[PDB]
């Protein structure tokens, strides 16, 4: 981290990085695929 | 913005643990207290208009000379900016009442107060006297724990200005 | 940091006015449901370890590549990092749930997280999945706890889900 | 067509009445929800295509409907079906802005049941396509607007069945 | 309304509402309570407004109320004020709708043909409406009086 | 503008402007200074906005910038951000006009045919615009950010 | 020692600040909550004897082999030190109930737990199973907010051991 | 840090015992009087500035040597330090009052304080007096306030005095 | 319901409801909250109730779960408990309706033909229902347990 | 037919759901208004004949309808018309007890519009006969029940128009 090349030293790097607003991906429908996932009423019962 | 919930959440984050009982117990307080707070808030909200005009005038009645020419309580713009400023204070008092902490007051009025007032030649004494008056009248709009809440925050501003 | 009230206040202030009886009663309702909220946050805290453990067992059941050499949850050091991240995210989701606002989750935890993982070579889709499993089990606990008064917690279960879903979306 | 406001004006006009307290209360009940309707329309419009795609994916395709013998078999008919879907979405957005279902009757439902019977278009399958778009819409628009958007999708679907 | 007008243009071009169209719905709805107050004040003074328009009219045109005048007599004058009551009502409707759709279908489209049949002098009906503007406008704040005034001048315009 | 749209509808029906049309011109012009401020802020940060949109885009679609991608390479990426600069400019125009007339003739009518020829994936251009909304919106007050946001969502809508 | 009271005071002190409405609201939570907490405390206190013998046995019933010769559930001294240890846990649970926070648990059992258990070849599983059992029986000694409190702290120990 | 409950717990533990029914009810009483306690702490917070100011005005009224050159509250720098210490002590007294235990006061404020002042040449007897004046005024405010249901708030005060008196004794 | 049954008899004889019919609607509706509590308790313990009915069943008839038994195997047993879950659900419906209309159309009319096809032994399904009565009834106060018990014995009756 | 309660049961049955909190809230909202429905039915039933007579007097007779060329001319048709009126009153009383309009569709409205077109029976005049009986009913049953009785008369009348 040194200034010898110009002498002045660089402009702050993080100002634009610091600013980023949170990405907006709204709505969004989830996914079950993936593999086929059980559905049915039997799931509890088999377990019981 | 400093509030009950925010503070406890921050504590948890710093400790990097989990919302345990201590935290939950503390938070309940803020929830249990909301009713009194929010009653104070509604009363201060609807009386705002007159609370502001009452306090503005009282600044001139206590500092008569302010309203003479060449002074800072003279002309439409000074007197306009005054009403506005007391209105800002009452606004943040209601916010602090609703929020469950001093955060809104700390962030929007206390942080920087003296530097601003000093550059603009605004005496805290006026503002204390505006608030002392608002405190007098709020004695008969509220009672019980809503009054205690209103008082807590008015006094907080008076102490902040001092 | 924001909570649901603080959020209201910031929006009001940007109008330069006081509460719009609209916003007041929305917040009165949050106070109305706050005991349920405390139970919901308590459900997560009281089962944090199992929520992480059970999510974990299941993540590696599905993705047996992560625990092979070459895989991002191998050797012990990496598995401990992965278990630690599961805890960190579950933590900030519980904070958001006490707060009634996602901001603490987005600002301290989710902001930059995806780009961290990509820099590291950590497979984000697997991390997203681990978050989906934590959600399933966490909500399980929110819905079926020790001698809590019987009532309807679906509003809170939804809201908790959106915090889990925010995190997943942000990371994948 | 009519909206909330003209519904009231025409109901009073036929009686030749100036608007009274009951009327004025109704109109307030509309105006007070107005800003929220606008925000919701901007979400639906700008996510239009994604709503149709997610609604078709949950309720229409990967099925016998898209296979030979099915009504949305052929690129022609698949195109006609998602074209229809866009109508429904778009008009429901009008109904919800207006706060009145009358446009859904005048410009969408009138004769549509029999039109579908005449072409062979499966009614029950179309309703599921409507109630899937509602499901997606209700997520995207949020607490503010969810119930209000939803009703005009429900108006559409009991209009066919 | 503003809503009906915006939508009809939207549907006719097979499209969602424009930013412009959305903006005007927003500005319109913000003026809701104010527009409702303007209608209330005028509804509350309807009987007075009719009577002062009617005096202003008969001074300016004593002939209409003269041997060969359309409004000559006590019951030819009674119907004339009733028509003035009709138009004030429609003006309150227009103000709360934010456009003329309702005012138009109810009382201007066909009005030439109606009054020509009855042999009513149309331009003196336009005067009766100006007279109502003058009275109604004196019961409203400057800002509300202008907003009301646009709808009075519309009716005056349509009878032309 | 709002003016052009109102007038064109007036002239096409052979008539003077409606109370409604007059009202929206009035509300529109009252927002003039505010709309001009919204355009200034965004004009002032144009280089930053285009870039943050461009980062948001290439994370979400690293493929467009991949072997068989329309924007693959340094100068296929340079033109891509230039197109993002074009659309931000048109968005500032739309905001000061209060409708899309200008935005539409300049950059959506014909856009399907243009980009289909160039084989540019249209829906990822729509994403680049959402990305700009996110950045631009973080440099504006809540109220101004919404007003701006309508015009961003329009462009996103028209590429569809 | 972590309680709602000590936490808010710590947070004030560290900002060089008087206690304000945020901090006093928090304290009210802790005081409002004392009744349920202290009912749990009294019930756990008088049943201590049997809660301990119940959990001790359950450790042997769930880990049968522990009670065979050459093992760590055999002979008077192991079985004595076990009862004692569960008794320590119940004791600190009652303290945490009475104190309004996890402090007593954090300071006297959690700080150092794993190092000690690891040097002495004590499996957490036993202790979790002791506590799971204590949790089962406390289901019928308490109900409502006293049970929730008892649960909060029992679960807190189980998470400390996982 | 201790509060009144924590203190009970430490003494119980040193016996190896669950809290005595003796100690339980002493603590039940503290919960009984806690609303009054909150008002008492609030009385001090709400008038902190005036309590310090009024104590100050009176301290220098009595001891006009401190504000002469040669005096320990001269020039502005030293007066600001003295005003600051008045605030610090009033602050830890209010903390003790919320806690029901003096320990935070003794451990964070009073421990070493006398020897600090002697090293500095700060006259401890004057500092003790400034503390006595803060006590008078602090105890003053709580008694009459606006609209607080009528009852006996009397029992609450003494304890505050002992915290002021601890500080005075420790310093003089 | 009680309502549906009363009305259908009314309409079929072309008449208004009888004093009797009105009385039973009144007594029925007074028991509303109680009936809702009975359904809640049982809904709240549904998984337990099926597990204990299922144990009681397989002790009494280990054969059904034997080589030549309809419910022999893990997934032939899983479907069997699912059917027990179905009937408990219908029993909660019946209790809140105050008669069997719903229970009947959903799960007894056609049940002989369904189970004969599947070759399920009907009388051992009736036993599974008695087993559920025993469990459910142990989670209800004496008075509520009887009220619930009538609906269990109905299903047991209809499979006959 | 269905009532409030079976409307809910069948809506859940098709999803195979046990009744949940939302369902239980709906059923409560019915039970809590039940006693009032019964009292209202007893007033209507016992004033049946007077309601028809006052409704006919305000909205049908003393008119061209009862004169030669009118549809309720002849003792035959006058009898058929007030017979109909009794149906409407009686069924609306059923709908209001059930708290569900489904019976008005199944046993009254289905095909009735076209039946009236085929015989020449004046629809608008019949609606006025319905809305006049509502007016009378709303006086007789009182504050408790007025709104609830009224809606099923309004259901009937928008079912014809
Ligand atoms: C968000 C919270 C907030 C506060 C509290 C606030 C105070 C504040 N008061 C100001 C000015 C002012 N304040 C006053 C106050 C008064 N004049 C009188 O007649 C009375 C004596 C008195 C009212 C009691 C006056 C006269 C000015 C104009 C000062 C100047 O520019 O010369 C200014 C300078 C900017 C401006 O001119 O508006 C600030 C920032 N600003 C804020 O943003
Ligand atoms: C120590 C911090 C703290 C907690 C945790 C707390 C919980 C708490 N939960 C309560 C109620 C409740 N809690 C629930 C929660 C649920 N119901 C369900 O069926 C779900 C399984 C679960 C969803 C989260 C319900 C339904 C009620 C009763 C309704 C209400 O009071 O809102 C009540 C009111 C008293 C009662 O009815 O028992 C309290 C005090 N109070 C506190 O001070
Ligand atoms: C006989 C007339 C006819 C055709 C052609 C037809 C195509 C068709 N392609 C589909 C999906 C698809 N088709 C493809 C095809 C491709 N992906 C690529 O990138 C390549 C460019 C291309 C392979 C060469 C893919 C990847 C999907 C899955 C898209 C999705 O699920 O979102 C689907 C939806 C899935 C389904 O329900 O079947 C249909 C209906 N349907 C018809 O009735
Ligand atoms: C203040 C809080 C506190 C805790 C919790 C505590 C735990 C603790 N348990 C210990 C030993 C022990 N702990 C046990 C525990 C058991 N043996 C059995 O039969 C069961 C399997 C099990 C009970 C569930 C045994 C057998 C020892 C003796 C270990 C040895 O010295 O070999 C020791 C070593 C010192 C000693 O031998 O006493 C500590 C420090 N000490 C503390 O000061
Ligand atoms: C833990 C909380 C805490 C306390 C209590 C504290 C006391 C304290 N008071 C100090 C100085 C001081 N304190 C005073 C106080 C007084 N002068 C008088 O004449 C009066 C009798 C009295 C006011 C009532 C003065 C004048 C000094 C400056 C001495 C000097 O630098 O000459 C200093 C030296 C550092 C400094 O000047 O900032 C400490 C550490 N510091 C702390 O951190
Ligand atoms: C925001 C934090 C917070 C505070 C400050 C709080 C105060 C508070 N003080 C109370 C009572 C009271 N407070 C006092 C106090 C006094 N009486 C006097 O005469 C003295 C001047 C003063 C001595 C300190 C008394 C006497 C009562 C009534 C008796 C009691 O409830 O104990 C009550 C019970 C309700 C009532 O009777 O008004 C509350 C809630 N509650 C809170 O949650
Ligand atoms: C051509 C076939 C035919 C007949 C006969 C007929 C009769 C008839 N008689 C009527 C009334 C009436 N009719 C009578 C008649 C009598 N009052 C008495 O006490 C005597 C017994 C009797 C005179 C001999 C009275 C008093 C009324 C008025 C009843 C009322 O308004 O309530 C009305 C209702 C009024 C109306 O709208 O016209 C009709 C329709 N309508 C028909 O279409």
């Amino acid at each position: 981290d040194t200034d010898r090349g110009i002498g002045a030293q660089p402009a702050a790097k993080l100002t634009f990085p610091l600013s980023r607003p949170l990405g907006v991906t709204s709505a969004y429908f989830p996914s079950s695929q993936g593999g086929a996932a059980t559905s049915d009423g039997l799931e509890m019962f088999t377990r019981m | 913005m400093k509030t009950v919930i925010t503070e406890v959440i921050a504590s948890a984050d710093s400790q990097g643990r989990f919302l345990n009982n201590t935290e939950l117990q503390a938070a309940n307080g803020r929830f249990q207290r909301a009713t009194a707070s929010m009653e104070a808030a509604r009363a201060l909200t609807s009386n705002a208009d007159s609370l502001v005009k009452g306090a503005v005038q009282e600044v001139y009645n206590k500092f008569p000379y302010l309203t003479q020419p060449g002074q800072m309580g003279y002309g439409d713009t000074n007197q306009a900016k005054c009403a506005r400023d007391i209105s800002h204070y009452l606004r943040f008092i209601t916010y602090s009442l609703v929020a469950g902490g001093t955060g809104p007051l700390d962030d929007y009025i206390v942080a920087g107060l003296r530097e601003v007032n000093r550059t603009f030649n605004l005496s805290p004494s006026w503002y204390i006297e505006a608030l002392k008056h608002i405190k007098g009248k709020v004695g008969s709009q509220l009672s019980g724990q809503p009054l205690t809440e209103a008082n807590a925050y008015i006094d907080y501003c008076i102490n902040a200005l001092s | 940091m924001q909570d649901a009230f603080t959020k209201a206040i910031v929006a009001a202030d940007l109008r330069g006015s006081f509460l719009s009886e609209q916003e007041l009663n929305q917040l009165t309702n949050l106070v109305k449901e706050s005991n349920k909220r405390l139970d919901a946050v308590n459900a997560i805290t009281g089962n944090a370890a199992e929520i992480i453990s059970d999510a974990a067992h299941k993540l590696f059941a599905e993705q047996t590549d992560l625990i092979r050499p070459g895989g991002n949850a191998y050797p012990n050091r990496r598995m401990a990092a992965c278990l630690r991240d599961m805890e960190i995210i579950l933590r900030y989701v519980s904070y958001a749930l006490l707060a009634g606002d996602a901001s603490v989750l987005e600002d301290r935890c989710l902001n930059g997280l995806k780009e961290t993982y990509v820099a590291l070579g950590t497979p984000t889709r697997s991390v997203a999945r681990a978050v989906q499993l934590m959600k399933e089990t966490a909500i399980g606990y929110v819905n079926s706890p020790s001698g809590v008064t019987r009532g309807d917690c679906s509003a809170l279960v939804n809201e908790a889900a959106t915090y889990f879903d925010k995190a997943a979306a942000s990371i994948a | 067509m009519q909206d909330a406001i003209t519904a009231v004006i025409n109901n009073y006009d036929v009686q030749g009445k100036y608007l009274d307290g009951a009327a004025l209360d109704k109109l307030k009940a509309y105006f007070t929800t107005g800003a929220v309707r606008v925000r919701a329309a901007a979400v639906i419009s700008s996510n239009a295509t994604t709503i149709i795609k997610e609604a078709a994916a949950k309720a229409l395709i990967y099925s016998d409907l898209t296979r030979p013998g099915g009504n949305m078999y052929t690129t022609r008919r698949y195109a006609a079906c998602i074209r229809d879907m866009d109508y429904f979405l778009r008009y429901a957005t009008y109904a919800m802005l207006a706060g009145d279902p009358s446009i859904l009757d005048e410009r969408v439902l009138n004769g549509l049941k029999e039109t579908y019977n005449s072409l062979g278009v499966p009614i029950a399958a179309t309703v599921g396509g409507i109630q899937a778009m509602k499901e997606v819409v209700g997520g995207l628009v949020g607490p503010d607007a969810a119930k209000e958007a939803s009703i005009y999708f429900d108006y559409l679907s009991s209009g066919l069945s | 309304s503003v809503l009906t007008k915006a939508i009809v243009n939207a549907d006719a071009e097979a499209r969602y509402l424009s930013p412009g169209e959305l903006d005007r719905i927003k500005s319109f709805v913000a003026s809701g309570e104010r527009r409702l107050r303007i209608a209330q004040t005028l509804t509350e003074a309807r009987e007075r407004i009719v009577k002062q328009a009617g005096d202003q009219l008969f001074q300016i045109r004593p002939d209409v109320v003269s041997p060969g005048g359309n409004a000559y007599g006590e019951k030819m004058t009674a119907l004339c004020l009733r028509d003035l009551d009709y138009y004030l009502r429609l003006v309150t409707y227009g103000i709360v709708a934010g456009d003329v759709t309702p005012i138009e279908e109810i009382g201007i489209i066909g009005v030439k043909e109606m009054y020509n049949s009855l042999q009513t002098p149309i331009p003196a009906v336009a005067e009766g409406v100006r007279a109502m503007k003058n009275v109604a406008t004196s019961l409203l704040s400057g800002d509300d009086a202008a907003e009301a005034g646009f709808y009075f001048d519309y009716l005056v315009g349509a009878m032309q």
